[PDB]
RNA sequence: AUAAACAUACUUUGAAUCGGCCAAGUCUGGUAAGCAGGACUGGCGAUGCGGGAUGAACCGAACGUCGAGAUAAAGUGCCAAAAAGAAACAUAACGAGUACCACAAAAGGUAUUCAUUCAUAUUGACAAUUAUCGAAUGAAUGAGUCCUGAAAAUGGAUGGCAUUAUAAUUUCUUAACUGAUACUCGACCGUU
RNA sequence: UGUCGGCUCUUCCUAUCCAUUUCAAGCAGAAUUGAAAAAAGGUAUGAUUGUUCACCAUUUAAUAGGGAACGUGAGCUGGGU
RNA sequence: AAUGGCUGAAAGCCUCUCAAGCCAGAAUUUCGUCUAGAUGAAUACUUUGUCUUUUUCUUGUUACUUUAGUACAAUUGAAAAUUAUAUACGUUGUAUUUAUUAUCUCGUGUAUUACUCUAUCAAAAGGGUAGUGAAUACUGAGUUAACAAAAUUUAAAGCAUAA
């Protein structure tokens, strides 16, 4: 027999599986479609929720009747301290999807970004990228990057810069850093391996990334709530005050 | 398909026995050919097999089969409404080249059995009087068209490979 | 353009059954499917039949005035007039077909020493070349 | 013996249920296939009709658990590998052990784009198809239905073209000097005595 | 039913050349040079010299034939002829097509752009909206006189097609197109000479 | 040292559609593509020689064989019938036979 | 005429059984029913085996334990043992595809193939522009195939994969082939 | 095999009520009527009755018709039987 | 998609096509975007460089330890596209497994190679250069074989140290 009445779906499956992530960074599943027809450039970053406010702000728009005086709105606080390029890689056009060619990385590396190669730092040795620092000037070495640089442009497509957070400069406990590919869109392969090679070693800025009045996407974990009944995890409705049993199920 | 050459004589009160009836059955095998034969008797002159003597069945075997000729079988079917009676021409070498022709196009073209089939005569006609509008093609002579998308001929299954090597190519032949 | 047709004359090349690569003339075309080859039995061996144009192939030879239905007696004179098989032995099948029966005759002891021969040829002559 | 060599089959101009048909015959008689250029084979359809039967097939679909339901590869190389697989046996270690020695790669990977290609007869769209039946490449048919990489096979496949047309005129010039060298050695004096050999076979 | 053989020529006048390569005929004349590609597997496109009147002498022709094959495939031996055909006439006599625009109440103003290769179609009907209509290359529209426009091209499916475009974008909906007689319309299809 | 012998496939046993007879087993000689071909290879001896890896004190041989002979054609595609002193082990379908030159009829 | 001596005629004592069901070139009641009830026969029950994918009844054929050989129904692109050739009307479609069987009708089409009848067919019919234009044109009917008609509830069923001048359908040719616990020959076990 | 209805909830069918794209009208406009593609999204609140059903008062772009063991009792209720 | 059109035959005309070839057209389909996600890839450090099994230590993994056994660089495998395919020819008629004249010695230089190795420039190459070796052709000559034997593909025991 059909339902006597119609109502929407409570839930929406296009978050089928609610799956919880392991990792605390999320990745961004996509980057802005490339144009080679302008200057390379950085196309995302990384920052820290601090908190929330509010703000009264002008209205500019036209042929609107909201209120002369301003607006209330609330506003996010994304603490965002200068990033360090420590590396970048290639990606390739393959029939299963981009695969990366080579990672070139910079002579020097902080501490925050060698505490990413391991679990238990304060046993580790302390190793990362030791052999990679002491023979960055050797002949044999020198010639291999020129090679890695060389690969990448003659056959890659993509390039992303591998930079880090220093996390010396917030107030959270955490010491290792959070490590994001950020690609770069502009011109062609050729000099955005330049632009690449150039940003080694150096910090990077938002405002160098990002401008004034622009709308961007922000990609984040939502807040844990641990284990739920269906009424706060799908909404639906709650039994009438006679049920056995219980009144915060579907029936 | 082979054809018939036979003779019998029906030898009661009814029939007077000296008038021989004569046939020219087109049968897989003789024993097809008299089953052909004794039905028209039965159902053309209430003859029946239990009081009439068979006389001759013999083959008969083309005079000339290398010569191209026309032939015109006039015959008779049953469909689903009723009974028609169809003209279909052919062109072969042999009386029983042609008739095999007609069996086979006739259960193609009109799904017709070949137990719904009468073959009441066939004759030669002439070059102009093929009138069948494929057929009527192919009689002048001048006739010539190039055979393409020639597939290459195998000598015998002997070299008949599954998988082959290289490429494979048609033949404009 | 299509430079060989079906017609009446052309020489076709049987290649399959008991007259496989044996040649014959096309005298009468029965229609799309089947013709009349009369290849001179007094000549090639090959008997007045009609065939199905799966079994057959053309040649590049057609015999002059040859019309539908030439009997065997003038056919035969047509067809060495022309000298078909004189023609016919100089082209590519022609010497294709000879070599076939030239190889089906080979020994073991026949095949060794081309096999021998032609090796110390072949590496001969990629040396000679620079 | 042992066979282990493989037998790489080009698709290119052939019909994708009679490839198949052939593959899966052989792979259980021990022989194991690299199949080419699976995106060059050839279906019986326009593509409105194709996308037709597309469509009735992504219908089935388990309705309670479409996480377990029937898997719909879009890729040409999923829809040989999917079509040989029902023609082979199923739930058994004998068909298991034959879907093992097939592949197909929608261009031609480093390995098998330089080793001897075969065909099929009998799967030829030039001997089993009348020339004016409209067929559907199953790269055309994939990139309709949902399978993204349509562009970067035929961007590997152009470059693959040009190495080769460069190879092969290099090795055509190779061979009309070897050639031209061999008629200067079969007729000179020295070597009459095995070449009158040779001539009496027809080798020479 | 089957025919044997379907033969169709066109004669290719003393101004054009015609070469052909695998059903890729590409023609050239005193006006330009147009290309085609008919993918029929069935068809022999090829030139020759052939007597086409009663008495008069050879003419060089490219003749399209076709041998056994059903009346649904016999067809396009003639419509691949005339396409020829067009070719030829159009790159020796374009072809134009007049178009004009109707209107009841509300004036229509047609802005063309300065290169020809676009136009603009303004208060059709009193709307708002504005029609832009691009152009296939080689097409090229012009103002001819007072509410009236014609385009000039060589290959006669793209110069129609272009018209046609025109027109389907200034379409009367939801309302009794018998009474609201407005849009662009085909006055008349001729060569520019 | 020299290729006295020529490969044939073990398909299966003489089979139908839901049974199956494992006195019998067919092969697939090379280059034999039709039942006329047959006549030579009627009676012609067949090996199936296979590997087993014994241990080191063992002293069963690590290369084991079973030999048959070729009885009668099997269909118009060139397959025939083979006889075995043993039953070949269905895990060696599609494997390599040797079929041999003997008993030599030469 | 044919067959019949482990033929024929029995006598005595007794068991179980009398809920039946199915098929059909059959019938009666009923709108019909995998409904109810009958005449004749064959089956299932009491019965496995090979085939129809699967199935109490359909098709072949009825069973001691086996070896080899021809066969039956029916099959021969792969699952699956086994086929090659010939001609056609089909096939731009979830169209076609192993009877019982698991569905489709009336009706319509300037869709297509073939046949019959009639008229125009030339020194000139039809279409287009009396002339040119120069070979078929028009009408009616019948028989096959195709398309529309053709809408149901979990996602799915020529058995599946697949085919498309077929690997579909209708008919053929070839002293082609495959295959049952039935047939022939042989060995052994038991009853007579 | 827990036998009505309601409540809660998901999915499916199209013989479509609305929204989208089209053709026709005895379609001037507005409002309507007949039909095609299309089932991805929506399709209500109450008085009386245990009612399914019904009949009223509104609101809405619309307040369409049905299936899932006449969906759903170790899901509820027990109004009816 | 429905639908409306373009060129256009069949059927000299007409026609959007129960023809080939195109365009416009949906809350439509597919890319793009979002969520979960298998086989994977790159980089960092630790190793190892012909190979395995049974044991064994550890929370566990890798390297590691002992006793053996096993092989030792050098002829493999690519035209592309079309098929009514420019003209000519039809090059016929057996895909892989599976195309080397038994072993060794003596000999002279030259030449060759999708051959091996070294150095170098490059390179996600059957790459270039230079050298060396191997095999082959010019192209030989000589020794030996009789009975026997001509086989790996992997077994068995450990926890000192490091990550």
């Amino acid at each position: 027999s059909h339902r006597k009445f119609e109502a929407p779906r409570h839930g929406s499956l296009a978050f089928h599986p609610r799956k919880r992530v392991h990792k605390v960074r999320a990745t961004v599943s996509a980057f802005p479609k490339d144009n080679a027809a302008e200057k390379p450039h950085l196309t995302g970053f990384l920052g820290f929720k601090a908190g929330m406010t509010h703000v009264i702000r002008e209205v500019k728009r036209t042929n609107t009747k909201l209120p002369k005086d301003g607006v209330l709105e609330p506003v996010t606080i994304i603490e965002t301290p200068p990033m360090v390029v420590a590396g970048f890689v290639g990606y390739k056009k393959t029939t299963t999807g981009l695969k990366p060619i080579t990672a070139v990385f910079a002579e020097h590396i902080a501490d925050e970004f060698k505490r990413r190669y391991t679990k238990k730092w304060y046993k580790n040795t302390k190793n990362q990228f030791a052999v990679h620092t002491e023979k960055y000037n050797d002949v044999k070495a020198k010639s291999k990057r020129e090679r890695q640089i060389r690969l990448i442009k003659n056959r890659c497509d993509v390039v992303r810069v591998i930079a880090h957070t220093q996390m010396a400069l917030v107030p959270l406990k955490q010491k290792k850093a959070e490590v994001m590919e950020i690609q770069i869109n502009g011109g062609s392969i050729a000099e955005k391996v330049d632009f690449a090679v150039s940003l080694l070693e150096k910090q990077i800025s938002v405002n160098s990334v990002f401008g004034t009045d622009e709308c961007i996407d922000v990609c984040s974990v939502t807040k844990g709530h641990g284990y739920n009944g269906v009424i706060k995890r799908f909404g639906v409705r709650h039994l009438p005050r006679k049920t056995h049993r219980g009144l915060r199920k579907v029936a | 398909m082979k054809e018939y050459y036979i003779t019998a004589r029906c030898t009661d009160k009814a029939h007077n026995p000296n008038e021989i009836f004569r046939s020219r059955v087109f049968a897989p095998n003789y024993v097809v050919a008299k089953s052909k034969f004794w039905m028209m008797l039965k159902k053309q002159h209430k003859v029946k097999k239990i009081n009439a003597e068979l006389l001759q069945c013999q083959p008969i075997f083309e005079k000339n089969p290398t010569v191209v000729k026309n032939y015109q079988i006039f015959l008779r079917y049953v469909s689903a409404g009723g009974i028609h009676n169809i003209t279909k021409q052919y062109r072969d070498v042999t009386r029983v080249g042609a008739v095999r022709q007609m069996y086979n196009d006739l259960a193609s073209q009109y799904r017709t059995r070949q137990d719904k089939i009468q073959l009441i005569s066939i004759t030669t006609v002439g070059d102009k009087a093929v009138k069948n509008p494929v057929l009527h093609q192919f009689v002048g002579h001048h006739v010539k068209f190039p055979m393409v998308h020639c597939k290459p001929v195998i000598a015998s299954k002997r070299f008949n490979l599954p998988i082959k090597a290289g490429k494979l190519t048609t033949k404009l032949c | 353009v299509f430079s060989r047709f079906v017609e009446v004359g052309r020489v076709v090349l049987m290649k399959t059954g008991p007259f496989a690569s044996k040649l014959a003339v096309i005298v009468e075309i029965l229609d799309h499917n089947r013709v009349l080859v009369d290849g001179p039995q007094a000549i090639t061996g090959v008997p007045r039949q009609v065939v199905n144009l799966n079994t057959i192939s053309l040649t590049s030879f057609v015999v002059n005035k040859v019309t539908r239905g030439m009997t065997h007696k003038k056919l035969c004179l047509r067809f060495t007039q022309d000298a078909i098989i004189k023609r016919f032995n100089k082209t590519a099948t022609g010497k294709a077909i000879e070599k076939r029966i030239l190889r089906e005759k080979m020994t073991d002891f026949d095949k060794f020493q081309v096999s021998i021969i032609n090796r110390k040829i072949n590496a001969a002559a990629k040396i000679a070349v620079s | 013996s042992t066979n282990n060599k493989v037998t790489v089959i080009d698709c290119h101009g052939h019909v994708l249920g009679r490839v198949a048909s052939v593959v899966a015959k052989h792979l259980l008689l021990g022989q194991k296939f690299v199949l080419v250029r699976c995106e060059d084979l050839q279906v019986c359809g326009t593509l409105k009709m194709r996308l037709v039967q597309w469509e009735l097939y992504q219908r089935k679909r388990v309705n309670t658990n479409p996480t377990r339901g029937a898997f719909h590869h879009r890729s040409p190389a999923d829809m040989v590998r999917k079509a040989v697989r029902g023609m082979l046996p199923k739930n058994n270690y004998r068909g298991k052990l034959a879907l093992k020695n097939l592949k197909c790669f929608e261009g031609c990977p480093a390995p098998y784009d330089k080793m001897k290609k075969s065909s099929i007869p009998e799967a030829a769209a030039i001997y089993s198809f009348n020339p004016t039946r409209k067929r559907t490449l199953l790269g055309e048919l994939g990139t309709a239905v949902g399978w993204k990489y349509a562009d970067v096979v035929a961007k590997n496949e152009a470059e693959r073209k040009e190495r080769a047309a460069k190879w092969y005129a290099a090795k055509q010039l190779k061979q009309k000097a070897v050639a031209e060298a061999k008629e200067k050695i079969l007729a000179d004096e020295k070597y009459k005595a095995k070449v009158a050999i040779l001539k009496k076979f027809g080798y020479a | 039913p089957r025919l044997l053989k379907k033969t169709e020529h066109v004669v290719i006048p003393e101004g054009v050349n015609i070469e052909i390569n695998r059903k890729n005929i590409k023609v050239t004349g005193p006006r330009g040079s147009l290309t085609r590609e008919f993918q029929h597997p069935k068809v022999d496109i090829y030139a020759s010299k052939l007597v086409v009147k009663k008495e008069g002498p050879k003419e060089n022709v490219v003749v399209i034939d076709m041998w056994y094959g059903n009346r649904r495939d016999s067809a396009v031996v003639r419509t691949i002829a005339s396409h020829i055909k067009n070719m030829i006439t159009g790159v020796t006599k374009g072809y134009q097509y007049k178009m004009r625009v109707v209107y009841a109440h509300f004036p229509v103003t047609l802005v063309i752009a300065d290169d020809g290769k676009s136009i603009q179609v303004q208060n059709f009907l009193g709307e708002k909206r504005t029609r832009h209509i691009e152009m296939y290359d080689g097409v090229v529209v012009k103002k001819l006189g007072k509410d009236e426009i014609c385009l000039e091209g060589n290959d006669v499916e793209k110069v129609s097609q272009s018209a046609a475009n025109i027109h389907a974008a200034n379409l009367v909906r939801n309302k009794d197109i018998r009474q609201f007689l407005d849009g662009v319309y085909v006055s008349e299809k001729c060569l520019i000479e | 040292k020299c290729r006295l012998h020529v490969n044939a496939v073990f398909m299966g046993f003489q089979r139908a559609q839901r049974n199956q007879y494992p006195n019998v087993a067919l092969l697939q000689i090379s280059g034999v593509n039709t039942k006329e071909d047959t006549p030579f290879y009627i009676g012609k001896r067949v090996a199936y020689v296979y590997k087993v890896n014994v241990k080191k004190g063992s002293n069963k041989p690590a290369i084991r064989a079973i030999f048959g002979k070729i009885v009668a054609p099997h269909g118009n595609h060139g397959v025939v019938k083979a006889r075995f002193l043993h039953n070949l082990p269905p895990k060696a379908m599609g494997q390599n036979l040797k079929v041999f030159l003997y008993p030599s009829n030469i």
